[PDB]
C-alpha cells in the first residue's frame, strides 16, 4: 500500500504463507469430524486419503478412503461419477497447489530480469486462478460430504489459503499497475 | 425372455434369498412374490420394502 520494498516483501511473504498453509492442508488428514469406522461407528477424523479413529479402542489406524466402495456401490449417473472422480483424485486442491507454487516462482523470479513486465501479471493471474481453484475444491468436497459433523483445522487451513492468495493476487496485480504507471510518468517528462 | 437374458440369473432358489437380494440392492432389484407374503414384509422388519 506504500513504498515498494515492504510491498514486495509483503506480497512474497503472503505467497509463501499461502503455499505453506495449503500444502499442509492437502497433506493433513484432518478435514472432517464425523462418526465412522476405521476398519462399529465411532468418531473419525477424515482427510482426502486416510481417516483414523478418535476416542476408539485403537487410536490412529486409518484406511484408504473408499472412493469407489465395493459390495454393491449401486453406481450412479455420469455427473455423480464425475464428482466422485474429482473428489477421489483431488484434482482441484492439487491444481491450486501447483498454481500457487508457479506464482511463487514467478514472484521470486521477478527480482531477476526486472525489465520483463509480464512476469508479475503472470504471478497475479496464477494466484487468482489458485484462489478460484480453492473455491471449486472446497465446494466439491463439501458436496461430496453430503452424499452431526464438523470440519477439521486443515480444511480451515485451506480456506484461509484461498483468502491469502486472493489478497496476495490483489496486491501482485496492483504492483503491475503502479510500476507500469511509472512508465507513463517518465515518458511524459 | 428377459430373465432368460438376465445375466447373472435373477432367479432365486429360495424365497428368503429373494428378499435378501432386494434389501442389498437399494432400489436396483425387484422381487416377484405372493401378494399375501408381500404385504407381510412391507410391514415386517426391516420395514424397507
Amino acid at each position: 500500500l506504500f513504498d515498494r520494498g515492504v510491498q514486495m516483501l509483503l506480497t512474497t511473504v503472503g505467497a509463501f504463507a499461502a503455499f505453506s498453509l495449503m500444502t499442509i492442508a492437502v497433506g493433513t488428514d484432518y478435514w472432517l469430524y464425523s462418526r465412522g469406522v476405521c476398519k462399529e461407528e465411532v468418531m473419525t477424523h477424515s482427510g482426502l486419503w486416510r481417516t483414523c479413529c478418535l476416542e476408539g479402542n485403537f487410536k490412529g489406524l486409518c484406511k484408504q478412503i473408499d472412493h469407489f466402495p465395493e459390495d454393491a456401490d449401486y453406481e450412479a449417473d455420469t455427473a455423480e461419477y464425475f464428482l466422485r472422480a474429482v473428489r477421489a483424485s483431488s484434482i482441484f486442491p492439487i491444481l491450486s497447489v501447483i498454481l500457487l507454487f508457479m506464482g511463487g516462482l514467478c514472484i521470486a523470479a521477478s527480482e531477476f530480469y526486472k525489465t520483463r513486465h509480464n512476469i508479475i501479471l503472470s504471478a497475479g493471474i496464477f494466484f487468482v486462478s489458485a484462489g478460484l481453484s480453492n473455491i471449486i475444491g472446497i465446494i466439491v468436497y463439501i458436496s461430496a460430504n453430503a452424499g452431526s459433523y464438523s470440519y477439521g483445522w486443515s480444511f480451515y487451513f485451506g480456506a484461509l489459503s484461498f483468502i491469502i492468495a486472493e489478497m496476495v493476487g490483489v496486491l501482485a496485480v496492483h504492483m503491475f499497475i503502479d510500476r507500469h504507471k511509472q512508465l507513463r510518468a517518465t515518458a511524459r517528462a | 425372455t428377459y430373465m432368460r437374458s438376465a445375466e447373472p440369473s435373477v432367479f432365486v432358489r429360495t424365497t428368503a434369498e429373494g428378499v435378501a437380494r432386494v434389501r442389498k440392492s437399494k432400489g436396483k432389484y425387484a422381487y416377484l412374490l405372493e401378494s399375501t407374503m408381500n404385504e407381510y414384509i412391507e410391514q415386517r422388519k426391516p420395514c424397507d420394502t
